């Protein structure tokens, strides 16, 4: 048995020299029996302890280096000083006993310290990297705990330090790339260029194979490119070899194919399915599950047959029985088959390695493709869920009445015949509580009344005051509501069953005496329970008070724009605004880097095609992922030729600041630079309305009179619309018309008379006839009800 | 990698005469033994071929003796898993010259111990063959 | 205040276990006194504190439940002049004094604290008349014989709990006469265990005969043997759940309503139905009626059907009610719910 005591007396044994190497060793196997099996203890004891054993270290006694490793090796999360050995570390890193050194460090690690981290490190560089591989590895699991800690302390040497990583023993190689783990995790570049040396090189250890297939896998998802080749060049690797793992591996996500890929690979597939079908790898069954997905393909799924057939078959190995429901269910089945199963199952299911709970996996499976649904087979199912049974249908039931529910099953007459009369000789009273609670909404949307009625009388019938009770409470959902004959009779009823039974007898009385305090219906109630988009934005925009304008929204943004681009910093996305009297460019953000918060932000915008500019505003203070507020201003000026139409350019100025992310610092120092801003380019959409005419045919002619604008091209070199109809439909954003917009994937004439209103409240008006002679040459017509578009529409059609 | 949650060697009495968590984040001696209990009572000296509790794989093997566990996540491969297991057993075999008897269990502890932390140190196993070990040991 | 006051103490005392709601509803009545006799905001600051005991405890975690909490009304129920007090719990739904005790008291905290500190011209025709107990052989072997023909034989035998007991002895087939021959049977005894009968019989060939007939019988059936019997109703639910469970047929279809029908098959089978309840045999019933009966040889048997019942455009021309038989052998069992079903109805045998 343990207990310390013994053993804390017994550290006078400390005080001989005659010792036996056996005999103090068992003393101290002692010790860690107790804590091997569990102890717990104080702090006082163990420094104690320490001291004790501490105090005993003339020898090199080899066996005596280990124990104390171990016993040290105990305390490392959860330690007590540290200094003590240090010595005894070096004595080691001089001291040529190989082989002691390496687990001495080890220990340390979780316990350690920064300063005392500064200790190791010139050699330990070396360390790490130092001789037979042996030694080297007992450097290496000594950092990990450490970066439990931290371990960037290491990590800093990386551009030098990984390449020392390169390697020659399997085993090591395998090692390096799970630090790698975390390395990749730090960084995803590094591995791109990376791979083509992972990629560069065959590989050792089966080991190291397989952190990269997950990795070379999670790339995969949204594609890890034009795995093609890679893909291709892996698929082999994956595919064969000594080392049986990696083939498998690669299958189970690989499929492709809903109309996809089944090439090869559903044939290597296949010597490997058939190769592990009886259990090489008990592993196969799992993938069926979903690793190696199936919901087939209509041919491929006939093929399925013999394999799930032979599991379905040999019904042994936890493995097998496991298999037996994902195939037999990813693929499917006939009914008839399952019909042989039934009995099949009869026997099975009870222990057959203990078919109970794969079965009710199998089963909860059954519950969801079939959740009272075919219902025949619901039935069939229910018939027999009940008669193969044992009893541990009931936890099946949980989840089957609940599958029923999802679908909110329609077969329910029947149903619920099955299920009412079964449960009734079926019994489970905990069953009952659930399935009230459920019917107790329900009632009569579903109708059949005097079965449901029939029913529920019955389910009353069975004693328990408790079982009686439900029938009532379910009831008022149902009452209240009413069915194909209930109000009149429902109030008769409640008359006439009725009951004693004191607190059964109230329970009878006091859903009256309930019924007998409320006007019978309000009792049932109470216990059974422009100025756009945009416009929006110009108030959303208007809590600010350092205008210089607005308006109100006319039309907002076409398209925001990121202006920093993927990722960034400073990563931004942008949403114009027009209204009729100002734009507002409201920009939306994360200052990104944790590196930083942008302060002293404001925004610089420089403009070439009209605008006032009034101001550049910014927000105060932005820091890491999360959006704040700047600004950039402008008045619109309408009825020049050139005027609300613009790029305008960017320049972000701040004063940066560091951030310690941990508890930070906020400081009145810090020092600007300046980052470029991206351009914003303001539209003809960001303003308009799309529309149809008030009047077209007046308009139409109409806009001409005052306004008309003019381009004539001919082209020669293509004779398609259709360059011209991805600048024109896509810029302008208006509407194709006089029923004149239609085209199939051909056709021979176009005229898009087309329609939106500008800002600033009047209207630009197109008129694209676009002629095919079988050159195209073609009349394009701005007109316009606002000076500035005629000039515009026909730019900014481009 | 950073991977065994617990590694033990259990009796099949539902002792544990063995463990050591490499990994852990649940704790309690008792939670432990009930853990262990729902399971092993279960299992009762039968194990299976493959098992999977947790989603998380469970490679157990039995002796002719001593009920051995391991605790690991289905999500790596048996083929590797096992063969640490596999290790396990036979070194112990034919170093000793003799495999888990509870006899031997009794009699010492130790080199249970040696072996265990030289294999597998914590969630990541550093080695799976015997020979490197063998040589390496010397006992 | 007395009853209040005891209330608040025994529940102190107590805690291990319990449920009511329904007792929160019981003391309260429609109205009643509370506090001096009004404290206003104080008022519903006292119904705070007390019942957020109540309820601080309730809002706490479970082991076997209690009672899932239908307190709807709990809520009117905690908050002209009767008009005005609903005006005024409405609105609900000193004072500040009692709303921090409420607070102080905020009980699944203080449980959480407790588990912390713990851690041929003759022709012979006959038929059986069973007459009183008595299964008597009614025969009639007429020899219209051209003489008292020499006859075979004939065989005793236990039978069930009968034992067939008579033979007229002469074996004479005298010419173109008329014989009555008569087997008493004897009614009570003779286990022979084939059951519903339908055991083989021997008359023999065994003298002015080459043949005879061996026969099995048939037309030994149930539904008259077992009598009526009768139970205390929460004890019979609870037996009828305890009884051999294991044997059911349905009712479903029929000629009649189950009020002539009922009658007829309870006739029939010589049975009963123990007990009414008037909910109502007729405006539909809804009503399961539950049966139970003892026999000659003592089986008790018990039935809880659950029947539609007759009654224009609402319900039963059918029944779709299940018969639940209970009879300890199944094999019997079920058989009797056959044979009831052979009863249920009237048509061509």
């Amino acid at each position: 048995h343990l207990e310390k005591s013994a053993v804390l007396q017994e550290a006078r044994v400390f005080n001989e020299t005659p010792i036996n190497p056996r005999k103090c060793a068992h003393i101290l196997t002692k010790i860690l029996y107790l804590i091997n099996q569990g102890e717990h203890l104080g702090t006082t004891e163990a420094t104690e302890a320490f001291f004790a054993m501490t105090k005993l270290f003339q020898s090199n006694d080899p066996t005596l280096r280990r124990m104390c490793y171990l016993t040290i090796k105990e305390m490392s999360c959860i330690a007590e000083d540290v200094i003590i050995v240090t010595s005894s570390l070096t004595k080691d890193m001089t001291g040529k006993e190989d082989n002691y050194r390496g687990p001495a460090v080890r220990a340390l690690c979780q316990i350690t310290d920064s300063t005392m981290l500064q200790a190791v490190e010139r050699y330990m560089k070396q360390a790490i990297v130092d001789k037979v591989p042996s030694v080297s590895s007992s450097a290496l699991v000594s950092s990990l705990h450490l970066l439990k800690c931290s371990f960037d302390v290491v990590k800093r040497w990386v551009n030098e330090a990984q390449e020392a990583a390169s390697s020659d023993n399997i085993m090591v190689q395998y090692h390096a790339l799970g630090l790698l783990y975390h390395v990749r995790k730090n960084d995803r570049l590094a591995v791109s260029k990376m791979i083509s040396k992972f990629t560069r090189h065959g590989l050792k250890s089966p080991f190291a194979y397989c952190m990269m297939i997950r990795v070379a896998s999670k790339q995969l998802e949204e594609e890890d490119g034009s795995r093609d080749s890679p893909l291709f060049d892996f698929i082999e690797s994956c595919l064969r070899n000594k080392h049986e793992m990696v083939v498998y591996e690669a299958a189970s996500a690989i499929v492709n194919l809903p109309g996809c890929s089944a090439k090869e690979l559903a044939p290597a597939v296949s010597v490997l399915q058939l190769f592990c079908s009886s259990p090489k790898a008990a592993l196969r069954y799992a993938a069926v599950r979903t690793l190696n997905k199936v919901a087939m393909k209509h041919p491929s799924a006939v093929t399925a047959c013999n394999l799930d057939l032979e599991n379905l078959v040999t019904d042994s190995n936890r493995s097998i029985a496991t298999l037996a429901i994902t195939t037999l269910l990813k693929t499917g089945s006939e009914s008839s088959i399952d019909r042989l199963m039934k009995q099949i199952s009869s026997f099975m299911s009870e222990i057959s390695d203990e078919f109970k709970v794969v079965v009710v996996q199998a089963i909860s499976a059954l519950c969801q493709k079939y959740p009272r649904k075919h219902a025949v087979l619901m039935n069939f199912l229910f018939t027999m869920l009940r008669e193969e049974g044992g009893f541990e249908y009931k936890r099946a039931i949980v989840d089957c009445i609940i599958s029923i529910i999802e679908e909110n099953s329609e077969s329910k007459e029947t149903g619920l015949s099955h299920l009412c009369e079964f449960i009734e000789d079926c019994e489970f009273t905990v069953l009952a509580t659930r399935i009230l609670h459920l019917l107790g909404q329900e009632g009569p949307k579903t109708n059949n009344p005097s079965k449901y009625i029939r029913f529920i009388y019955n389910r009353v019938v069975l004693e328990h005051e408790e079982v009686r009770a439900g029938a009532v409470s379910a009831l008022a959902k149902f009452g209240a509501q009413n069915e194909e004959m209930l109000p009149s009779i429902l109030v008769l009823l409640k008359r006439c069953v009725m009951d004693d039974d004191n607190e059964v007898r109230d329970r009878a009385t006091f859903y009256l005496n309930v019924l007998e305090q409320k006007q019978k219906a309000l009792n049932a109630g109470y216990i059974l329970n422009a100025a756009t988009r945009q416009e929006i934005f110009q108030e959303q925009l208007a809590a600010v008070p350092e205008f210089q304008g607005l308006g109100p929204l006319f039309k907002s943004s076409p398209e925001p724009v990121a202006l920093t681009e993927s990722e960034t910093e400073y990563v931004i996305r942008c949403t114009k605004h027009t209204f009729s009297d100002h734009l507002v460019f409201q920009f939306d953000c994360t200052n990104t880097l944790n590196d930083q918060t942008l302060e002293n932000v404001t925004v610089q915008m420089e403009p070439t095609e009209a605008y006032e500019v009034l101001s550049y505003v910014p927000a105060r203070s932005l820091p890491y992922n999360q959006p704040g507020t700047c600004y950039t201003l402008v008045a619109l000026p309408t009825e020049d030729p050139t005027a609300v139409a613009c790029t305008f350019s960017c320049v972000m100025k701040f004063t940066v600041k560091d951030c310690d992310p941990n508890t930070g610092e906020i400081d009145e120092e810090g020092y600007e630079d300046e980052y470029v801003l991206e351009d914003l380019e303001v539209t003809v959409a960001d303003h308009i309305q799309k529309v149809m005419k008030v009047n077209f045919e007046a308009a139409w002619d109409e806009v001409g009179d005052e306004f008309e604008k003019e381009e004539t091209f001919t082209l020669s070199t293509i004779k398609t619309l259709e360059e011209a109809v991805g600048n024109i439909v896509k810029f302008l954003g208006m509407h194709p018309c006089e029923r004149s917009d239609k085209v199939p994937e051909n056709k021979n004439t176009h005229t898009l008379l087309l329609a939106g209103v500008f800002r600033g409240g009047h209207d630009i008006l197109v008129r694209s006839r676009l002629l095919l002679l079988d050159t195209v040459t073609m009349q394009v017509t701005a007109r316009s009800s606002e000076e500035l578009p005629v000039d515009i529409i026909l730019a900014s059609v481009g | 990698l950073y991977t065994v949650k617990a590694i033990l060697i259990l009796d099949n009495d539902g002792d544990r005469l063995f463990a050591k968590y490499y990994d852990d984040t649940y704790p309690s001696v008792k939670e432990q033994k009930a853990f262990e209990k729902n399971i092993f009572n279960k299992t009762h000296r039968t194990d299976s071929e493959i098992a999977l509790l947790e989603g998380l794989t469970v490679v157990y093997k039995s002796s002719i003796d001593l009920y051995f566990y391991v605790i690991g996540s289905s999500y790596e491969n048996e083929l590797m898993l096992m063969a640490v297991l596999n290790c396990l057993f036979d070194s112990l075999s034919q170093m000793l010259r003799k495999n888990v008897e509870k006899r031997a269990l009794l009699e010492n502890m130790e080199g249970l111990f040696l072996a265990v932390d030289e294999i597998v140190d914590g969630g990541v196993i550093l080695e799976s063959d015997p020979q490197q070990v063998v040589h390496r040991v010397a006992l | 205040e007395d009853i209040q006051s005891v209330m608040t103490e025994v529940r102190r005392s107590l805690g291990e276990i319990p449920i009511v709601e329904s007792e929160i509803k019981k003391e309260a009545g429609e109205l009643k006194p509370e506090e001096e006799i009004t404290v206003g905001p104080v008022q519903k600051l006292v119904t705070e504190m007390g019942t957020y005991a109540t309820q601080s405890a309730l809002s706490s975690s479970r082991p076997t439940k209690k009672e899932e909490d239908r307190p709807p009304l709990r809520g009117f129920l905690l908050d002209v002049a009767a008009s005005l007090a609903t005006t005024l719990t409405k609105i609900a739904l000193f004072v500040a004094e009692a709303m921090l005790l409420m607070a102080t008291i905020l009980d699944v905290d203080r449980i959480s604290l407790c588990l912390k500190v713990l851690s041929d011209p003759v022709y012979a025709e006959a038929y059986v008349h069973v007459n009183q107990y008595d299964i008597v052989l009614d025969v009639l072997v007429v020899n219209q014989t051209s003489d008292t023909l020499q006859n075979c034989t004939l065989e005793l035998a236990t039978l069930g709990d009968l034992k067939l007991v008579e033979k007229p002895s002469p074996l004479t087939l005298a010419p173109h006469d008329f014989a009555n021959i008569k087997a008493n049977v004897k009614v009570a005894s003779t286990e022979n265990g084939i059951i519903f009968g339908n055991i083989v019989y021997d008359v023999s060939g065994a003298a002015s005969d080459r043949n005879c007939v061996v026969l099995s019988d048939i037309h030994i059936d149930i539904m008259d043997y077992i009598q009526p019997a009768t139970c205390t109703d929460a004890e019979f639910r609870q037996m009828w759940a305890e009884f051999e469970w294991e044997n059911k047929v349905t009712v479903n279809t029929n000629m009649t309503d189950l009020n002539d029908y009922l009658q007829h098959i309870l006739k029939s089978t010589n049975m009963k139905c123990l007990t009414p309840e008037k909910a109502l045999s007729g405006y539909c019933g809804f009503m399961a009626a539950n049966l139970y009966a003892r026999s000659i040889f003592g089986e008790d048997a018990l039935a809880n059907v659950s029947i539609e019942k007759p009654v224009h455009q609402g319900p039963d021309a059918a029944v779709t009610g299940h018969i639940r038989i209970r009879a300890k052998s199944q094999g019997m069992a079920l058989s009797l719910g056959d044979k009831i079903n052979l009863s249920q109805k009237k048509t061509s045998l």
